[PDB]
DNA sequence: TTTAGATCTAAA
DNA sequence: TTTAGATCTAAA
């Protein structure tokens, strides 16, 4: 079911550490066709907005969201893509989230399964993993409910989700 | 903010 | 085949 | 309305 390698944790591990265990990975699963000749500096081959694609950040993103199977409640385009180097201010990408759902499907989805790295914290409010919409505190960096947040004056759900959305701080945080 | 909907 | 951008739809 | 995922087009 998980790989060994001993690769470090996720919260601390470099992107040549990751992107060597996932090389390691592909091939020990047999999907030689995804690690090219010449070693790390050639991997992956795949292109996004006229760069490699990011695959530490794109890894990142997803499980610290709670993984692959969080689907469309990722916001791909806003938040995923924003954080990888493929990113640029202006951009015409406009199937992006369907390109990085692929990609993810190609190089990580299996990784992500054999590894330990995806988010599963309780709410910080609630203290459970109630299925529903979570914003992740700016200061702490703890997950909340929106649902389990009652102070008056917070936005929309929508309007933290979307790209460069409003900032949340958690009820503990606050002054 | 970073968010998620499970 | 793979990628960038237009244009559909879904959701809120 | 706005925002983003899915699908299709055309260029490599
Ligand atoms: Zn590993
Ligand atoms: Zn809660
Ligand atoms: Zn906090």
């Amino acid at each position: 079911k998980k790989h060994d390698c001993g690769r470090a944790h996720i919260q601390v591990c470099s992107e040549e550490e990751f992107l060597r265990d996932v090389m390691q990975f592909l091939l020990i699963r047999g999907h030689t066709r995804l690690v090219p000749p010449g070693g790390l500096a050639e991997f992956p081959d795949a292109v996004l907005n006229s760069k490699r694609l990011d695959l530490f950040n794109l890894y990142r993103e997803v499980v610290s969201r709670g993984g692959f199977h969080v689907g469309n409640g990722i916001n791909w385009k806003g938040q995923v893509f924003s954080k990888m180097r493929n990113h640029t201010l202006t951009n015409r990408m406009t199937g992006v989230g369907n390109t990085l759902k692929r990609h993810y499907e190609t190089y990580l989805l299996e990784y992500e399964y054999a590894h330990d790295d995806v988010d599963g914290e309780c709410c910080l409010i609630c203290r459970s993993s109630t299925a529903g919409d979570w914003v992740n505190c700016g200061s702490c960096g703890e997950w909340a409910h929106f649902g389990c947040d009652r102070r008056p004056g917070l936005g929309a759900f929508k309007d933290y989700a979307k790209t460069d959305g409003l900032e949340y701080v958690c009820p503990n945080c606050s002054v | 903010a970073r968010t998620k909907q499970t």
